[PDB]
DNA sequence: GCCGCGTCAGA
DNA sequence: TCTGACGCGGC
């Protein structure tokens, strides 16, 4: 049965543990993420990526919401993407956000 | 973490901070302005302000509250009075130094340049020191039950009076209790220069 | 129970213990149970002792 | 009145709790998918009862 | 040869196996030719008169710290400075000093001969000399960091010639600056700071003599003298450098790879092969092995584990290890743990029981577990510092309960008492003291309003919904 | 408007990563046997990377509301939320520059297109086995020419002085510092114009485009080559202790533990004037150290753990079907 | 080799820019399916492939 | 623990407004009024210049609105204008001097009956210049404050001063060049709070 | 101008 | 296994 609702978090990426040995939960597959982008279903594709499982400051807010009953969304960033860029940082390679007028 | 304070030479405030860091026993890297490259130098601040000091993620240019910044930054002993009331008059003492302090040492600096000028400013000097003479006695810096930033602030005035061939000990009024006393503190007596003397200058 | 230290307890916390008079445990129990949905019966109980002692 | 108490009477699986999930689930869409999603139809929508 | 091969072991092992094997009689005239730069040195080192005040003025230190000794039946004994060379020590420092003034008020050659010789008794080896070249040495690297900061001052603001070194170069005069007035260079911030700069110059040359060029020659003198002596050392290690190899070869699979423990035998063997002298008929290779053994060994223990762990701790282990060792085959009882503390030199039993607890390396997380699931021990461990979002979740109901019943209770004195005293949204959760001036009045009357307003808390009607936290 | 509409990928200056970097490690201690805690300057040191808990210092003699930006003067641990130490960087210190692994064995590796010379030949120089003349003097030598250690004597002794064939990283560095693009584009487009590229010709148009594309960007051709390595946030390199009392441990702090412990053993035999052969082989070390580190085995047999198995590059983890692109983040 | 998209603009650009200026004369070539993905301009869109 | 003040000073009515938020016993003294010139003549005896807003304690008297305002936060535990965090407290500080060098000192010029056209049109297009990039720069610092403590209750004295600024610009007459329906409706909700009401009165 | 040997990189 | 691409060394 492996029903999961809220479970602890890879310390590494933040990310839930899988395989039902500790609370489990599904893996979301790539090519399910493509027939996501074949429906046109981009808010749902946007809110699972971010919020419902490396979005720290998401979950949190979501819960309280949820709890609360009360309508907001808030999705900055995804953590995997801020350790990708730690990660490039190191190597002499440099990545960061900007804003181009041109 | 690592903290350092670029300062400019012959400066009141520059000194005023060296000496804080010192009285606060915290290790800082001190880099002269004008060995860094005058690009570079204008880099750092654009209006270009000497004495600011280095942080990793914060930079400040203003010396009027940059002494209080380094006193709340560093939960080392205090420079300013427990009694919130002394607390109180020191700030008032300090605001006083600072409002009308150009006179002391820029004019003199730039608007005397005839002999006679510099001449005719020390003797009006000599007198202010002589009414201040008639004020606090047997203080152990000032005002205080204990070493203050206030005292700190009086080390830079002596220093640069001196600079500017202006010395009086015994000829300076009865302030001659404090002004010996001052110089006891480590920190203080930094304001300039077989084995021994080597080891100093290391 | 495992014991715990450096609770660091927030001011609305300490108003609470306040309140009712309750103080801070500086021990924390993990016992052993088993897991929702599993039922049974233990037909048997091994226990090792220490060595030396 | 509080979340704690909310979890204590959830976890003794009170009787009042089933009725209050039918009415939440009751117009509730879910998503039903298979480990191998070779086209979007594999994956669809349906309302649990 | 060049065959491009990647590993620098082969490479390395080729220019140092390069170099023939010398025989005893070649070591022999290598220490001797060693010995003689040395003495060279030296010698020349003694001849400037101020170097035997400034040892006079080091003596005096030492005795003011021995002064210092006696305020916290013999003399305070520091003997740092003079190794094997403490009253005889006392005794030839009071006549060194006498006989210093002495010679510098009237004699010229036979007292600086006595002097000499006095020193050349005295026995000094390696660390005494350097710290002698470098009292010579340090004056005039001081100096020239002085010209050098002058140099940089005047010269990009002089013009920036550059090119006419020599008129700049003239130092000590302080007059160029007054003719520079007419030209370029017009600083008088740094024309002051120059002066001050050439002042202090000034000051240290008549501390040590005359001009520069007294110690520019003093220095080469030393330079030539000491790279003949590197020379004589570097012919003897490189015969020397299998030796580091040899002794390597004991220890390969003790956690540290054969390049770093090849480094860890170069560089005991390059100490070693100083301190050793001709003088006694022996084979220098014993005492190149102990200074290699012992540095093999520290480096093995100091980067052995990814956990640094104490040297002394981890020899009492090894012992620990082998005594094990020896037991299990004897009686082939494989603990005897009390049969062990029976016979070791340890003298402990609790350390045995805390000394034995760090025996496990830590696991790589990337490691296989074979299939088991086809997973892996990194995956698995999980964040237990962070608060999770349940666990975040009900914080926030318990805070925003509390406030509506302060504002519930008391109109406004009794919830801004209990925000002052417990502190909420307050920076310094002030004292009762700072909340009795607060009010100018109640000082004392703080606390008993406190108490009233948690008596009045602490009714059912509140403390019921509070309770379920708690 | 608060958003970041684009995102760029440039070369890192030296000066860049020294500004990234929060503090320098100087010594390779993760963590005290005795007690698990930060050491003083070690990879997981406090002071650098941050406070292990919120608002705490590490004596703790700092543990109230009332200071809470205060920097404890017992130690250099700041008073903040853990999660800096996550975000926060460090920099390790070279004593020799080290050429970067991913420009030289690009395949097409940079290096040897910019110097316009075969790879082996670079990696001969790398490795010490030849000396090239940075600076032509009046000696008829070219710049880009090897010299065999016995040629190189000869050459010394009859010419002297007026020229120099450095070997090793520093001479590769210093030739790549020692180059004017305008002259050396203006020259390689007039062989373009005279258009052969049948056969010669073909390789030379990459040089042109590179050139052109190093001008507009204006990054530093010596850039490539790194004087300092930056070092990667502790909580992404986790030393976390599981049940059975045991430690997990990364394989980059293993790399970064050896890669420091190296470096200070090669300043060491500076300070010490040892032999030259010794000092050749320390550097060479080094370099093959940092190498590892970026991606072991990219040009030799991957170092491996006592378990054997090829230790993780930090390369590896971005790069494969477990690789972080594709692992993660979808 | 250059991309279509990029032919057009800089054609177009220089279209009525000034006056003709010969802006471009191009024959389309045919590329395998992973060359003409790991080509795309975006680096990340290539790189994760 | 009395206050000397001088009617139509923007100094005096933001002491005024603070002393109102910690709702102590001030005992408000007029300068200007004739009603009580031997306590106007004590404050000149106290004070050598007479400057008001003068803060007047047994202990001391302090004079400077900064000074004043920084011994009124070490006087009083009521809920602060300054922010926990250091960094903080010292932008909010550097901010406070830049608005009273810049305006304060323009407003008290403009106070002067002996004005002339040219100095005073003057004043008036750089406060309007410089008040929208004041009152982005604020409300930035006041995003930051909050953002760092939530719920902390905590009244920042910036807000309050911009508040009074506006305010005095509204009495001045002068034109605010601001083409924003957002920042006048925020301008117009600062006006409207309930304490500020009743200083204003 | 080319045969024939080679690296890499994914399955 | 393999495919190719890309190579780049022999002549
Ligand atoms: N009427 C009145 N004016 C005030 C008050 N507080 C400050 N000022 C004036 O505002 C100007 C700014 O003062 P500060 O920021 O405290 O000192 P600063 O000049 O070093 O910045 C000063 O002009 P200044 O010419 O620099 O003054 P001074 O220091 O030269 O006497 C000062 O006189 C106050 O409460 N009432
Ligand atoms: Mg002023
Ligand atoms: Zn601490």
């Amino acid at each position: 049965m492996h029903a999961r609702s809220t479970g602890s978090y890879s310390l590494v990426t933040q990310q839930p543990l899988g395989g039902k040995a500790q609370f489990g939960g599904q893996r979301f597959g790539e090519m399910e993420v493509w027939a996501l982008q074949a429906y046109g279903a981009a808010y749902t594709l946007r809110e699972m990526l971010t919020v419902k499982s490396d979005d720290i400051a998401g979950r949190s807010k979501m819960y309280k919401n949820i709890v609360d009953g009360k309508l907001t969304m808030n999705v900055d960033v995804p953590e995997s993407f801020n350790v990708l860029r730690n990660e490039v940082r190191a190597l002499g390679i440099d990545m960061d956000f900007d804003y181009s007028s041109e | 973490m690592k903290v350092t304070l670029y300062t400019t030479k012959y400066c009141p405030y520059s000194l005023r901070a060296r000496i804080a860091l010192a009285e606060k026993k915290m290790s800082t890297d001190i880099v002269e302005a004008g060995d860094l490259e005058p690009a570079m130098i204008k880099k750092i601040t654009p209006n270009g302000v000497f004495p600011v000091l280095m942080e990793k993620d914060y930079s400040i240019n203003n010396r009027k509250a940059l002494l209080i910044y380094i006193d709340e930054r560093f939960p080392a002993p205090s420079l300013l009075p427990n009694v919130v009331n002394e607390r109180i008059k020191i700030r008032l003492s300090l605001d006083k130094i600072d409002n009308e302090w150009y006179p002391v040492l820029d004019q003199i600096r730039k608007h005397r340049s005839d002999q006679k000028m510099l001449e005719s400013m020390f003797k009006d000097l000599k007198e202010s020191l002589l009414a201040m003479e008639k004020a606090f006695t047997g203080s152990e810096f000032f005002i205080s039950s204990g070493f203050t930033l206030a005292d700190c602030y009086i080390a830079a005035l002596i220093i640069c009076l001196e600079a500017e061939g202006f010395i009086i000990d015994d000829e300076y009024g009865a302030i001659y209790e404090y002004k010996k006393r001052l110089f006891a503190r480590d920190s203080v007596k930094k304001a300039n220069i077989l084995l021994k003397t080597l080891r100093t200058h290391r | 129970i495992t014991p715990k230290a450096e609770q660091q307890l927030t001011p609305e916390e300490r108003l609470l213990r306040a309140i009712f008079n309750e103080k801070a445990s500086n021990v924390v129990d993990s016992s052993l149970r088993m897991p929702s949905g599993t039922s049974g019966t233990v037909i048997n109980v091994q226990v090792f002792e220490n060595d030396k002692g | 009145t509080t979340i704690k108490q909310a979890k204590r009477m959830v976890e003794l699986e009170e009787a009042v709790v089933w009725d209050i999930l039918e009415t939440v689930i009751n117009e509730h869409p879910v998503l039903l998918n298979r480990a191998p999603t070779l086209h979007r139809l594999g994956i669809q929508a349906f309302e649990p009862r | 040869l060049k065959g491009k091969t990647s590993d620098p072991i082969r490479m390395y092992m080729r220019e140092m196996g390069i170099v023939d094997l010398l025989d005893k009689k070649g070591e022999t005239d290598i220490a001797i030719r060693i010995e003689e730069g040395t003495t060279e040195v030296f010698s020349t080192i003694l001849s400037y008169p101020i170097v035997i005040k400034t040892y006079i003025e080091r003596f005096r230190e030492l005795e003011e710290k021995a002064i210092d000794y006696m305020n916290s039946e013999n003399e305070p004994v520091a003997r740092y400075i003079r190794f094997n060379e403490t009253q005889r020590a006392y005794e030839f420092f009071t006549n060194l000093e006498k006989m210093f003034e002495e010679y510098q008020d009237k004699p010229n050659k036979k007292l600086y001969t006595k002097i000499v010789k006095e020193f050349d008794n005295l026995r000094l080896s390696t660390s005494h000399l350097q710290k002698l070249v470098d009292y010579i040495r340090l004056p005039y690297a001081r100096v020239k960091e002085f010209e050098r900061k002058i140099l940089r001052l005047c010269v990009e603001r002089s013009k920036t010639p550059r090119q006419e070194f020599i008129k700049v170069y003239k130092v000590g005069s302080l007059e160029w600056l007054e003719p520079l007035t007419k030209k370029y260079k017009f600083t008088e911030n740094t024309i002051r700071e120059i002066k001050n700069l050439t002042k202090q110059i000034n000051q240290f040359q008549i501390l040590m003599m005359m001009d520069i060029e007294e110690l520019k020659q003093v220095n080469l003198e030393i330079s030539r003298s000491e790279a003949k002596i590197t020379q004589a050392k570097k012919e003897m290690i490189e015969a020397n450098l299998r030796l580091v190899v040899s002794e390597a070869k004991k220890y390969t699979n003790r956690g540290l790879h054969f390049l770093d423990i090849i480094q860890e035998g170069n560089i005991g063997l390059m100490k070693a092969v100083d301190k050793f002298d001709y003088r006694k008929g022996f084979k220098f290779s014993t005492y190149a092995t102990w200074w290699i053994r012992q540095a093999i060994t520290r480096s093995i223990a100091d980067q052995a584990r990814t956990i640094r762990v104490p040297v002394h701790m981890i020899e009492t282990i090894n012992k620990v290890n082998r005594i094990k060792r020896q037991i299990l085959q004897e009686k082939g009882r494989e603990a005897t743990e009390e049969e062990i503390i029976e016979h070791t030199p340890n003298m402990s039993k609790e350390k045995l029981k805390k000394i034995l607890n760090i025996s496990h390396t830590p696991i790589s997380m990337e490691s296989p577990i074979g299939d088991d699931e086809d997973s892996t021990v990194g995956d698995f461990i999980e964040d237990k510092n962070n608060y999770s979002p349940i666990e975040a979740a009900n914080l926030e109901n318990l805070r925003e309960a509390i406030k509506e019943l302060i504002e519930t209770g008391l109109t406004e004195r009794e919830a801004k008492v209990l925000m002052m005293r417990f502190g909420i949204g307050m920076n310094t959760d002030h004292t009762l003291e700072e909340v009795g001036k607060q009010f100018n009045v109640t000082r004392e009357r703080i606390r008993q309003i406190e108490a009233k307003a948690l008596r009045k808390l602490k009714h059912p009607s509140r403390s019921a919904f509070l309770k379920t936290f708690l | 408007s608060k958003k970041f509409d684009i995102i760029k990928i440039s070369l890192a200056s030296p000066e860049v990563i020294r500004s990234w970097s929060h503090g320098e490690v100087k010594k390779p201690e993760t963590i005290n046997y005795r007690t698990f805690k930060p050491e003083r300057d070690g990879l997981f040191c406090a002071k650098i990377f941050g406070p292990i808990k919120d608002y705490e210092c590490l004596c703790g003699k700092y543990k109230r509301l009332k200071h809470r930006g205060v920097v404890c003067e017992r130690c250099g641990v700041e008073v903040e939320q853990a999660k800096v130490r996550r975000e926060r960087m460090g920099h390790i210190d070279l004593v020799c520059p080290v050429v970067h692994i991913w420009y030289l064995k690009s395949l097409p590796s940079r290096i040897g297109l910019f110097l316009d010379m075969p790879l082996k030949n670079v990696e001969k120089v790398l490795y010490f086995e030849s000396y090239i003349v940075t600076d032509p003097g009046m000696t008829p030598l070219e710049k880009k020419q090897l010299l065999t250690d016995e040629e190189y004597a000869e050459a010394l002794e009859n010419y002297g002085y007026e020229f120099e064939a450095s070997m090793g990283a520093e001479a590769i560095r210093d030739l790549l510092a020692d180059t004017d693009i305008e002259s050396e584009i203006e020259l390689l487009q007039a062989e373009c114009e005279e258009s052969k590229s049948t056969a010669k010709k073909e390789k030379a148009i990459k040089r042109l485009r590179l050139l052109e594309t190093f001008q507009a960007s204006g990054n530093k051709p010596e850039w490539m080559v790194m004087t300092v390595l930056p070092v990667l946030p502790p909580d992404l390199r986790p030393l976390v202790p599981i049940e059975g009392g045991r430690f997990a441990t990364s394989d980059l702090n293993d790399l970064y533990r050896r890669v420091i412990n190296r470096n200070n053993r090669l300043k060491k035999l500076l300070d010490l004037n040892a032999p030259d052969i010794i000092v050749r082989n320390e550097k060479r070390m080094l370099q093959e150290a940092v190498d590892a580190l970026l991606d072991n085995g990219r040009r030799g047999r991957a170092v491996t753990g006592s378990n054997k198995r090829p230790l993780k590059s930090l390369a590896d983890m971005i790069k494969g079907k477990q690789g972080r692109f594709r692992q993660n983040l979808l | 080799d250059e991309s279509i998209e990029l032919v057009r603009i800089l054609e177009e650009n220089d279209k009525l820019r000034k006056q003709g200026k010969k802006e471009v004369e191009y024959e389309l070539v045919l590329m395998g399916i992973t060359r003409s993905s790991l080509s795309t301009e975006s680096f990340l869109s290539a790189a994760s492939f | 623990m009395l206050l000397y003040t001088k009617k139509d000073d923007i100094y005096s009515d933001i002491v005024r407004m603070i002393l109102l938020i910690k709702g102590a016993n001030a005992k408000i003294v007029d300068v200007s009024k004739e009603e009580n010139s031997k306590h106007l003549e004590e404050l000149n005896i106290i004070t050598p210049n007479g400057n008001i807003p003068t803060l007047s304690t047994d202990d001391f008297a302090v004079y400077r609105l900064s000074v004043i305002i920084e011994a009124i936060e070490d006087l009083y535990p009521f809920p602060p204008m300054f922010p926990v965090f250091p960094k903080q407290r010292a932008n909010a500080r550097i901010l406070l001097e830049y608005v009273n060098k810049t305006f304060l000192q323009n407003i008290i010029k403009l106070q002067s009956p002996d004005l002339d056209e040219k100095q005073a049109n003057e004043i008036k297009m750089l406060m309007q210049r410089d008040i929208i990039s004041t009152y982005k720069k604020i409300v930035s610092e006041r995003e930051v404050n909050a953002e760092s403590n939530p719920d902390a209750q905590n009244i920042n004295v910036l807000t309050l001063i911009i508040t009074f600024v506006f305010y005095y610009f509204i009495k001045l007459k002068i034109s605010i060049p601001t083409k924003d329906k957002n920042i006048i409706k925020e301008i117009k909700e600062l006006l409207s709070e309930p304490n500020f009401i009743k200083t204003i009165k």
